[PDB]
């Protein structure tokens, strides 16, 4: 009489990692578990543990793995999930490292708002008067911020990388007593750049 | 005229499509100088006499990574040590940032590199004790489990991950005690529990030397590792 031999996984992703993009839609298949059994037993597949059961579901008869709720690289860049396979006599499990792939899905957020500054009408051309800052949590180009005025002002410029605002033309209180400028902070994602607006009030004094 | 100057912003962006992170796998215990990333594929020229970018490493915990800015290549730095995935070191991955500063406009882009370290079968099964023992009564029925001393990490363990670290137990023929592998059996190799297979006779034979070999479950049969112990079984009257 032959004793039962338990099944074993054959996927090579168990020896490295499984990469899943954070923009993967819920319901989508992300891979298929594969296993073998020396008794040729029909196998049933599942997900096992808390974090795994949270994000993944498994078709029990095929081993297709599918996304039960959305991933978010900004929250969790990688994690470990345990899958099971059973020949109805015993259950074995194995862990896989999930690497969560990034896409640009946040716009920048400004720091230290509201933005307002009072400056004298005789502020010389070239004078830095204000610094805007915004951050963005996406990877790479999608996380690197550029600043601009929308539209550009003939009286003020903002450094595209540093957010430093300077006077570029002589001021005149009697002509303009205050400027309401829109600052745009954009990321630099190639295909889907995202951006955010803040107001900057510049009040000219006497 | 708007966006005429956008060429100025190209340096430091990826010179490839695809996702922003650069992810690679390398074997644990790879030799110093092993290539981690052959080419970061970042637009621009670092170093040389007229660079358009500056490249440097950030969050390089324990300095595992070395950068060559001219070639945009990343290497393993492991002189005087080893990149060990197994306990006690437990290095499963290394994550670093390649900071890129664009010299012309001063923007900074961070290119994340994630290195997943893969397990090698570089450890053999190790027994907790140098030898094992069991006492069995002569009237013990055939089919009775007479030794369970490999339970709960008291037998062989293996510090690798996955099947590399899973153990199977088998009894071997003992040329110095030929009937021992006929009198005892390990029917379930995963537990290594030993069961009586033939009726004992105290008037005939009072001691058995059972040779037990533990092997790990590496996918490649030629990479499997084995270790051997002896179970001495003494009869009581
Ligand atoms: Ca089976
Ligand atoms: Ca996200
Ligand atoms: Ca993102
Ligand atoms: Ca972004
Ligand atoms: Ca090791
Ligand atoms: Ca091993
Ligand atoms: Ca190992
Ligand atoms: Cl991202
Ligand atoms: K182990």
């Amino acid at each position: 009489m032959q004793v039962n031999r338990l099944p074993f996984f054959t996927n090579h992703f168990f020896d490295t990692y499984l990469l899943i993009s954070e923009d993967t839609p819920v319901g989508s298949s992300v891979t298929q578990l594969l296993a073998r059994d020396m008794d040729n037993d029909p196998l049933v597949f599942g997900v096992s543990g808390e974090e795994a059961s949270r994000f993944f579901a498994v078709e029990p008869d095929t081993g297709v793995v599918w996304l039960r709720q959305p991933l978010d690289r900004e929250t969790k860049s990688e994690f470990t999930v345990e899958f099971s396979v059973s020949d109805h006599q015993g259950v074995i499990t194995r862990k896989v490292n999930i690497q969560v792939g990034g896409v640009n899905d946040n716009a920048p957020t400004f720091h230290n708002q509201p933005y307002s500054v009072r400056i004298p009408e005789n502020t010389p051309v070239g004078t830095p008067i204000f610094i805007v800052n915004a951050t963005d949590p996406d990877l790479g180009a999608g996380g690197s911020v550029l600043y601009s005025f929308q539209p550009p002002s003939p009286f003020f410029a903002i450094d595209s990388a540093r957010g430093i605002v300077t006077v570029i033309q002589e001021l005149d209180y009697e002509v303009t007593q205050a400027y309401q400028l829109t600052v745009n902070a954009t990321d630099q994602d190639k295909t889907r750049p995202l951006s955010t607006l803040a107001n900057l009030a510049i009040i000219i004094t006497d | 005229m708007q966006y005429d100057d956008d060429w100025q912003y190209e340096d430091c962006k990826l010179a490839r499509g695809g996702p922003p992170a650069t992810i690679v796998a390398i074997d644990e215990e790879s030799r110093n100088g092993t290539i981690l990333v052959d080419n970061m594929l970042i637009k621009g020229t670092a170093g040389g006499p007229d660079p358009t970018i500056e490249l440097s490493l950030k969050d390089n915990v324990d300095y595992w990574v070395l950068l060559d800015p001219v070639k945009q290549m990343l290497f393993l730095n492991s002189t005087g040590r080893v990149l060990d995935r197994d306990p006690p070191m437990n290095i499963h991955s290394i994550v670093v940032q390649v900071q890129c500063v664009n010299k012309k406009v001063g923007t900074v882009i961070y290119h994340e590199v994630r290195i997943v370290v893969r397990d090698r079968n570089d450890n053999s099964p190790t027994f907790k004790h140098e030898s094992y023992y069991a006492t069995v009564n002569e009237l013990t029925p055939v089919g009775t489990t007479i030794f369970t001393g490999f339970s709960g990490d008291n037998g062989a363990t293996d510090i690798d991950d996955g099947p590399n670290g899973q153990i199977e137990y088998v009894i071997q023929y003992n040329p110095e005690d030929p009937t021992s592998n006929d009198t005892f059996e390990i029917p379930l190799m995963l537990t290594g529990n030993v069961v009586l297979r033939k009726r004992l006779n105290y008037e005939d034979k009072t001691r058995y030397y059972v040779i037990i070999q533990a092997n790990d479950r590496a996918q490649n049969l030629n990479e499997r590792r084995t270790t051997t112990t002896t179970l001495t079984v003494d009869l009581e009257h």
